[PDB]
């Protein structure tokens, strides 16, 4: 269950985790 | 499908075709860290979580890492915690577009930031040094922290039961 999403921030957690693959 | 007593987190995501919810994230973290802490105490070697296929959720609510003082070795606790943190975030992000981001509750986001060593209690928490540190943060998600062992087992028990029906019966 995902429900609530925001636009991806440039310095946020998704940004940081993507660069560790 | 055939009925068994464990599914991998990869299989769970594939069957749901959607990400896990926040309570499931707290639960997998707590249960897997408990299993890892116990394995280390019985001198089984530490190793990293390479992918969601290695995380096993069991019928009775256990969560384990499938196989490949001891304070220092070829694999440190914080390395295992980091690799787990990354896999849990991937599970929460499962199937989302690259330009979307999930809005997590601040304490869950904080837990993951510190697990994954991505950090750049309201501002910053103490650094996570051990499995017990992670478990204590997951217990703190609950109004009565002593409920944690029973609660997180019940969460993973339900997650198994729900996905096992998809595993057995989806075509």
């Amino acid at each position: 269950s995902l429900y609530k999403i925001k636009p991806r921030h440039d310095s946020g957690i998704k940004a940081k985790i993507s660069m560790k693959t | 499908g055939s009925s068994r007593d464990a599914l991998s987190l990869e299989e769970i995501l594939r069957l749901y075709n959607q990400p896990i919810n926040e309570e499931q994230a707290w639960a997998v973290c707590y249960q897997c860290c408990g299993s890892l802490r116990a394995a280390a105490r019985r001198r089984q070697p530490r190793h990293r979580v390479r992918s969601a296929a290695q995380i096993r959720v069991w019928r009775d609510g256990a969560v384990t890492l499938a196989p490949a003082k001891l304070g220092y070795s070829q694999c440190m606790e914080t390395e295992v915690i980091e690799s787990l943190g990354i896999i849990i975030y991937k599970a929460l992000d499962y199937g989302l577009k690259e330009n979307e981001e999930r809005e997590l509750s601040p304490p869950l986001e904080q837990l993951i930031d510190h697990m994954a060593n991505t950090v750049e209690e309201k501002r910053k928490i103490s650094a996570i040094r051990s499995y017990r540190d992670v478990m204590k943060l997951c217990a703190a998600h609950l109004p009565t922290e002593s409920d944690a062992p029973n609660h997180y087992q019940a969460v993973c028990r339900a997650l198994f039961a729900e996905t096992m029906e998809l595993h057995t019966f989806l075509t």
